[PDB]
């Protein structure tokens, strides 16, 4: 009631009412989607470390069991940000003009780190990415500002 | 030679773009040692413990210790004009930057406070009026490296700060000291020109002094056999006002002795060329150089050198410098007289094998040239006289005593003739007009290690021992200033004993030279007594004094060694006593002073007949010169130009890595770097810091308005003690290993952002579907 802010608990209430059932809760395969619905962006590896599970009906996480996980993910400060991603993509901005090759960006997202699906990247580019130029370059600053919900940088 | 100097001063834009694409990984790129190349660029393939596998161009791989690897500067610093801007200034990065520039036809490179000059062995149009105009008034950093930039800066500091300046141009034989020296002087003569002009008279001293003072050696077809210090005086308004020259340690023996591959002094062959009418006739000179043994013991010609064209130029210089016809002609007479004296043969007689002339042909030539009576001359040589108090003695002489007296006179006359030429040049260059300040230029042999190191090499290495102490001191002071300019307090003072230990071993009482002078006044003491008196007095007692390194096949043994600042040198003492005292037949000298050759009387006006005859020696005389010189230098603002020979073959564009590295150690280039980088091996300008390390604290740095605060807060953000760096006005300075830690932080951080970015992409995609699932959860 007076430990974790009240309004934030209410925010967790709303998400569970949408993704989980009163008796059980949210399925553990949905633990990442639940935290994301709360304006968080945890890595797949961190979700595994906090009760994430593959496939359905393997594990259930109820409310009071999810709150410590929420506060956990909300404590760790360096989980990425718009400014962090600008510096990563600057390493591809050969011309120092704020552009990179869409091929390199797509390749990196599908190959490196916690890689993404072909479908995840296509949807991402469809919404946030601007059209290429004649040479295949793209402005990566607005793409990150839309993905990171940073209107101030548009 | 009116051309465009740009392609010989700048790195082309085309070349820069190529350089910025060389293969660089801040994690793999490394320098490794190598015999022939000095250092090789490599690629760390794997690491196990303190051993790394380095991949070299060409497939080869080597396993060596991390200890031996040296950091690589990124390609943007390729052919850097000022190596103090390099992040890493290890030995490999210095060689690399210099050789790359050299391969690009760039002779000059700055290394912070001093300048490096690599012999091109090719004539580039960088000493024209068109090029000189490019450096007049401009600051050192506004134009590519060049000797003119230093000269102008010293001329500017002189006029602005009212302080005398110095330019020390050092290096081993054939490195390019004399060439650069002549260009500096010609630059000051130009800028200082108010409008037989003084400006041309100073330049015309070189053909004279080089004619009598330079000679062909294996290392250098125009080797300087003397040291030189010239002061260019400027009036209160900065106009040329005069000049004076001092010379040191002219190699007398070359007048009568040459090695097989070497020449005597150019003048002897210039005069024999016959390119000047009347000269050979007046001098009774034949047309066979080999008629004169004193000069034809080795080579008698030099490829690509026209002794005839050189004699005309030299003879012309005498005119411009104001030599009267009688003066000029007596110089040639005395010069040829030295040649003739080597032909005066003799033979034994009987009692005491007392010698007598065997042919007066050459003797007559000598007498006529020196304006002496031939009969009296031979009489004073064979039957000299001494004073016991108020009587004469008819002392005899055998063939060998007579032979040696001739060679001594040859050396004494030429040496005294050379000194007079310098004296005469100083008279011409003294215009009695107001001298306010001066810029002094030093052109002297640097520290060098030969197979045979004798008396001369000891004086030279002794001289450079004092120049290095002066250099080290100035580097501390100026670098402290350089830090002050960056708003940083920097203090490093240490004066290790060794900076003065060698100087003491050589100069202090009972030192090397003291014993050489003490032993010069003993009966015989030929070499061996000097040798043992050096060992018994210093070996095991004076730290730098060491046992001589045993000789290798084909080398004569040495007698002692010194651990010099630039390496261990083994010295051979045979002949030092003879070289240290140059006694002349006082009876023949008296005849000279009474001769009909007016110049001969002048060059000997110093020497008494029957100063003149005191306790002075070569070593004693030179120690006063060096003291006078060092006193003058320490009164000025100095500028150091380190000349370097690229290879042993006079080949333009060819770099002998081992040879260059040795010089970087001996010429004080690496030492100066240790000083300027003491306490902070690495530095970095803020634009480069941001490009490389803003990823560590982007938001933090993004807020700061000035680069300084951005770099600082970034270093505070990571776990760095504030003493591990200094925030200058335009540069960050790092202690050892800090960049390593910064690169580790960057590596780990860079290994996460990709997952963060993907986690955020999933968040966006998730929150996208939560909107649909949300609205679908109503009714
Ligand atoms: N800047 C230069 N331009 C052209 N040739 C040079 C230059 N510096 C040196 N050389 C060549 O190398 C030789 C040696 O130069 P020098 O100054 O006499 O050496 P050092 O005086 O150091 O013994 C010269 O005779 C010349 O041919
Ligand atoms: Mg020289």
């Amino acid at each position: 009631m007076a430990d974790v802010p009240k309004r934030e608990v209410e925010n967790v209430e709303f998400v569970f009412e949408v993704m989980g059932s009163p008796g059980e809760g949210i399925d553990a395969v949905d633990l990442g989607d639940a935290l994301r619905a709360l304006n968080l962006n945890p890595t797949l590896a961190l979700i595994e470390k906090l009760g994430g599970t593959k496939k359905r009906n393997e594990k259930k996480i109820k409310l009071d069991e999810f709150l410590p996980i929420y506060s956990q993910v909300k404590k760790e400060k360096e989980q990425g940000c718009y400014e962090d991603f600008i510096e990563c993509l600057k390493l591809y901005d050969k011309e120092e003009n704020g552009t990179m090759l869409l091929a390199e960006l797509q390749h990196a997202l599908l190959a490196l780190g916690e890689s993404l699906d072909d479908e995840q990247v296509e949807t991402l580019f469809a919404d946030c990415m601007d059209p290429e130029d004649d040479e295949g370059f793209i402005p990566y600053s607005p793409f990150l500002a839309r993905m990171c919900d940073r209107p101030d940088q548009l | 030679e009116d051309e465009d100097p740009t392609p010989y001063l700048f790195v082309s834009l085309e070349q820069r773009r190529i350089d910025q694409s060389k293969p660089y990984d801040s994690k793999k790129s490394c320098w490794i040692p190598d015999e022939k190349e000095g250092y090789l660029l490599g690629e760390i393939k794997a690491t196990k413990g303190d051993i790394v596998s380095v991949g070299l161009q060409g497939g080869e791989t080597r396993d060596l210790k991390k200890d031996l690897l040296q950091q690589v500067n990124p390609p943007k610093y390729e052919k850097a004009e000022d190596m103090s801007n390099l992040t890493y200034l290890n030995d490999a990065s210095v060689l690399h930057n210099l050789r790359q520039r050299y391969y690009n036809k760039l002779i000059y490179t700055y290394s912070g406070l001093f300048c490096v000059a690599i012999n091109p062995y090719k004539r580039y149009p960088v000493y024209t009026n068109r090029c000189a105009k490019m450096y007049r008034g401009k600051r050192r950093n506004e134009v590519p490296p060049h000797i003119f930039a230093i000269s102008d800066g010293a001329y500017v500091d002189m006029l602005t700060n009212h302080v005398n300046q110095s330019m020390l141009i050092t290096g081993e034989s054939g490195a390019g000291k004399t060439e650069n020296t002549k260009k500096v002087i010609a630059y000051f003569a130009t800028v200082g020109a108010s409008k037989g002009s003084l400006e041309d008279q100073v330049v015309q001293t070189n053909p004279v002094l080089e004619a009598f003072g330079n000679a062909k050696t294996v290392r250098n077809d125009n080797s300087s056999r003397f040291g030189k210090f010239i002061r260019i005086h400027f009036g209160p308004t900065g106009k040329l006002a005069g000049a004076d020259i001092e010379t040191y340690l002219l190699e007398k023996a070359r007048v009568i002795s040459q090695q097989s591959l070497e020449r005597s002094y150019h003048i002897f062959y210039q005069i024999m060329s016959g390119s000047v009418p009347g000269v050979k006739e007046m001098c009774f000179l034949s047309d066979n150089i080999y008629d004169y043994y004193n000069v034809s013991q080795g080579k008698v010609t030099v490829p690509n050198m026209d002794d005839g064209e050189e004699f005309q130029l030299a003879d012309q210089a005498f005119d411009i410098l104001g030599f009267t016809k009688q003066e000029k002609e007596d110089v040639y007479r005395i010069t040829a007289a030295v040649m003739h004296m080597g032909g005066m043969k003799f033979k034994q007689r009987g009692r005491e094998e007392q010698a007598e002339q065997d042919g007066e042909e050459e003797g007559g030539r000598v007498s006529k040239l020196f304006g002496c009576d031939t009969a009296e001359l031979y009489k004073n040589l064979l039957k000299p006289r001494i004073k016991v108090g108020n009587e004469f003695v008819t002392q005899g002489r055998n063939v060998q005593q007579v032979t040696n007296s001739i060679g001594a006179l040859c050396k004494g006359v030429f040496d005294r003739l050379f000194k007079w030429l310098v004296k005469k040049c100083n008279e011409t260059l003294d215009t009695q007009q107001k001298r306010q300040h001066f810029i002094g230029v030093l052109d002297i042999a640097g520290f060098e290690i030969f197979e045979y190191n004798g008396f001369e090499q000891l004086c030279i290495n002794f001289t450079n021992e004092k120049l290095q102490q002066f250099f080290n001191h100035i580097m501390f002071v100026m670098e402290q200033e350089e830090y002050k300019k960056e708003g940083i307090n920097w203090d490093f003072i240490d004066f290790g004993m060794d900076l003065l230990a060698c100087i003491d071993l050589i100069e202090k009482p009972m030192g090397i030279l003291s014993i050489l002078e003490e032993e010069s006044m003993f009966p015989k003491a030929t070499d061996q007594t000097f040798s043992e008196k050096l060992t018994n007095t210093h070996l095991g007692k004076s730290a730098p004094f060491q046992k001589p390194k045993p000789p290798k096949p084909g080398q004569q043994a040495a007698h002692f060694a010194i651990a010099h600042y630039a390496g261990c040198v083994s010295y051979n003492i045979t002949g030092w006593l003879e070289k240290n005292k140059d006694p002349l037949n006082d009876t023949v000298v008296d005849q000279f002073k009474k001769s009909q050759n007016k110049l001969l009387i002048e060059i000997f006006a110093d020497h008494a007949g029957q100063k003149g005859g005191g306790f002075a020696t070569v070593s004693s005389a030179y120690k006063e010169q060096l003291n006078s010189l060092m006193t003058t230098l320490r009164s000025t603002q100095p500028h150091f130009v380190r000349c370097i020979i690229p290879n042993e073959m006079k080949q333009p564009g060819v770099v002998d890595a081992h040879l260059v590295m040795h010089q970087l150690t001996c010429n004080g280039v690496l030492e100066g770097i240790r000083i300027c980088r003491k306490g902070f091996p690495n530095r970095m300008m803020y634009p480069d810091f941001k490009m490389r390390y803003m990823i560590l604290a982007p938001a933090i740095m993004a807020a700061e308005k000035v680069a300084k605060n951005a770099a600082g807060k970034c270093l505070e953000a990571v776990g760095l003690d504030p003493d591990m760096y200094r925030i200058g006005h335009t540069k960050v300075f790092f202690r050892a290993g800090v960049l390593g830690q910064m690169e580790e932080f960057r590596d780990e951080r860079l290994g996460k952002i990709m997952s963060w970015m993907q986690a955020w992409a999933r968040g966006y995609l998730s929150r996208k579907g939560f909107k649909k699932l949300q609205e679908q959860r109503v009714a």
